[PDB]
This record gives structure tokens, sequence and C-alpha cells, in this order.
């Protein structure tokens, strides 16, 4: 399948900088002009950047001039972007896009990475297991700055029944969310249901079994 | 720059229009729109690109054309799978390069109401010996979007400590929201038991969770 997987999203200060990464397979990534666009959260599209098939012209939003840098590499079938000078108002999900060509549409998206520019310090989450025809076990994600989190069940074997929840954002400013997974109830005490949390930004790494 | 309404609505089977206006710029002089759908949580897919062609794949639908400055895209045989944010975008000159509209939010009329599945969870036996208690009330798979939820120690209305999600969409069309009742290990062990109570359109559905 057509992939483009997104990497080197997460957090970052006021003024500080990051390198977003869009590696791309199953298409000859050298022959398209590929995009950059950006989503705030509850927001519209926007176009940051876009750069030409062979990487010699690049084209920029006026919003983003002399702060980010698209680039790519085609040997290695990955697009960039260097996001320079960056400010709260730049937080975002973007997305890497491959363009039917230049200044055209967009035909295949990357799933989008998310880029909080914000001055409070990282902190992972603690996890705990949420147990009680049909029932539904979880995983309770507490307390972490920033978004994202992602959870996985049985490493990535458990998918059928999963609903993770949107996040709460407490007062406090940190979020909590849970992840459920509905099971045939005479599944329980026997399979092993495990929850495998990701916090990358702390890079905390967690496993829980839920009994 | 390209301005869109922000909303359109329709009933199943019918056909709507959606309008994306700029100028000579933009729009009015290049075939160059393309125009993007996106579901809630899930990247833009393309639905039609130079004005009117389409990708392999999207239902013929859907449909593109444009006079003068304003381009259009329209839906025809509306089905619930095409409610969405839908988006322009043209080609705009050597500097500017690329606008996207503003989006317009679709909804397609005459979707069940659907009632709210409440799973409520207890503290894990884990946080307890951490010092908390944290109650999780999960809801999901309602509609229309709104709820309010109220949270009771035994029968007895709790305030403090609640934090709940405003709904969000899911990817079925329906809602799901979270509620979180913080409580110490010894209000916890002293109630008979804690209640998550979900209103949803005159009608209330209530789960109930007591120690080991
Ligand atoms: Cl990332
Ligand atoms: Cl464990
Ligand atoms: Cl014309
Ligand atoms: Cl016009």
């Amino acid at each position: 399948e057509v992939q483009l997987v997104e990497s080197g999203g997460g957090l970052v200060q006021p003024g500080g900088s990051l390198r977003l990464s869009c590696a791309a397979s199953g298409f000859t990534f050298s022959t398209y002009a590929m995009s950059w666009v950006r989503q705030a959260p509850g927001k519209g599209l926007e176009w940051v950047s876009s750069i030409n098939n062979s990487g010699r012209n690049t084209f920029s939003a006026d919003s983003v001039k002399g702060r980010f840098t698209i680039s790519r590499d085609n040997s290695k079938n990955t697009l960039f972007l260097v996001m320079n000078s960056l400010r709260a108002e730049d937080t975002a999900v973007y997305y890497c896009a491959k363009d039917l060509r230049l200044g055209g549409g967009s035909d295949y998206w990357g799933q989008g990475t998310l880029v909080t520019v914000s001055s409070a310090s990282t902190k992972g989450p603690s996890v705990f297991p949420l147990a009680p025809g049909t029932a539904a076990l979880g995983c309770l994600v507490k307390d972490y700055f920033p978004e994202p989190v992602t959870v996985s069940w049985n490493s990535g074997a458990l998918t059928s029944g999963v609903h993770t929840f949107p996040a709460v954002l407490q007062s406090s400013g940190l979020y909590s969310l849970s992840s459920v997974v509905t099971v045939p109830s005479s599944s329980l005490g026997t399979q092993t249901y495990i929850c495998n949390v990701n916090h990358k930004p702390s890079n905390t790494k967690v496993d829980k079994r839920v009994e | 720059a390209l301005t869109q309404p922000a909303s359109v609505s329709g009933s199943p089977g019918q056909s709507i229009t959606i309008s994306c206006t700029g100028t000579s710029s933009d729009v009015g002089s290049y075939n160059f729109v393309s125009w993007y759908q996106q579901h809630p949580g899930k990247a833009p897919k393309l639905m039609i690109y130079e004005v009117s062609e389409r990708p392999s794949g999207i239902s013929n639908r859907f449909s593109g054309s444009k006079s003068g400055n304003t381009a259009s895209l329209t839906i025809s045989g509306l089905q619930a799978e095409d409610e969405a944010d839908y988006y322009c975008s043209s080609y705009a000159g050597s500097t500017t390069f690329r606008v996207f509209g503003g989006g317009t939010k679709l909804t397609v009329r005459g979707q069940p109401k659907a009632a709210p599945s409440v799973t409520l969870f207890p503290p894990s036996s884990e946080e307890l010996q951490a010092n908390k208690a944290t109650l999780v009330c999960l809801i999901s798979d309602f509609y229309p979007g709104a709820v309010t939820v109220a949270w009771k120690a035994d029968s007895s209305p709790v305030k403090a400590g609640v934090e709940t999600t405003t709904p969000s969409k899911q990817s079925n069309n329906k809602y799901a929201a979270s509620s979180y009742l913080s409580l110490t290990p010894e209000q916890w062990k002293s109630h008979r038991s804690y209640s998550c109570q979900v209103t949803h359109e005159g009608s209330t559905v209530e789960k109930t969770v007591a120690p080991t």
C-alpha cells in the first residue's frame, strides 16, 4: 500500500525548532511534487509549503516564510519540514501529501503528526487497568502532557472492539484518556489482555496486564 | 482566502451543492480546483481535482464544476456516510501558490437518534494502593451530540472532582464523551456504590459500581 509515515512532531518551546519527516513508499516518490498542509485543533486546512519533484523549487505560505524550510531526499524517499522559530499559533496537526501535480490536488495524505508549541514541560502518564455476553475492559492513561498518547492492545494483535476515547483536558493543563475494548465475557480469565501505552514526548512505554 | 458556506444539509437521496468563491487570482483564472472530504479524526481525502476530475475509486455521486470565480461541489443521492467537512483549494499563481477555503460542514438529516452506551469502571487496586481513586465513565454511540452527566455517591449528587469532555463525533457519525470522578480511597470504600448517570434527550442511562 501507499504509505506516508510521519515523525518528528511533539513538544517544542516557543522560539524552538523541530524537523518533520515523511517517509514515502509504494509509489515513485521522485516523480511527484509534495506538500505540507496543517490544521490547528478544531480549525481548517492551511497550505504550508510545497516542493517540486526534483526538490529544486519550493513555495511557502506567507505565514511561514523565513521560518520553515521544505526539502526532500529523493534517494531515501523522504520529505522534510524544518521548522524554526516556532510560535504558539503554529500548534497544529501537520500532514504531508503527495500532489498529483505541482500546485494541483493532493491525492495521498499521511496520517498527520501533532506539533505542540508550548512552554509547559513534558509529563509522562500513569497507566491503570480498567476491569469489571459482551464485556469491556480498558486502561486509564492519566495526567500527561502534551498530546498524543497511543494505545494498542496485545501489541496490535487485538484491534476489533477497541475504542480509544478523546482525552479530557483537566484544569491543571494535563490530559487523561481511556482506551477500552469490548470482548466476549467468556474470554475473561482465559485470554490475556494487555494495553501498550506510548507517550513519545516523555519516552514512556508501558504495558499493563488487565485481569 | 476562498469563501465557502459554513454549513449545508440535505436529507438522504437528495442533492446538495457546496460553493467555493475566490477571485481571478485563483479560481477565475485556472482549472486547478480540488475538493477534500474530511471525517472527524481522519486525514482529508481527495474527491475532485482539476475542477471536475474524480480520482479512481470516488463515487460518481460527486461532481465538480466552475463558473467565473466560483467552483461547485455537487453530491447527488446523499448517503449518511457523506457527512463530513469539505474543503476547496485552488492554485493561486507563482507567488501565493495555493489557497484553501474555510471548510463546509455537511450534515445529512434523518440520522437515527441513538442512546449512549455507558460503561463505568471502578478504581483499580493499583490506583487505590497509590492513594487515589478515579471512576471512569465512558459514553459512546450517541446522537445527537449533547449529553449532561451527573455523578452520585450512593444516591447523593456529587459535584466536586468531576471532569467531563465535550462530545466529539466518532467514525460512525455518532458521538463519544468521557467523565472522570476523583475520590480518596476512603470515600470509595465508605459508600455502598457510585453512579454515572447520562441524560440524553429527556432520557437517562445510569451505571453503578461498588467496592470490590
Ligand atoms: Cl512524532
Ligand atoms: Cl502489569
Ligand atoms: Cl468560465
Ligand atoms: Cl462569481
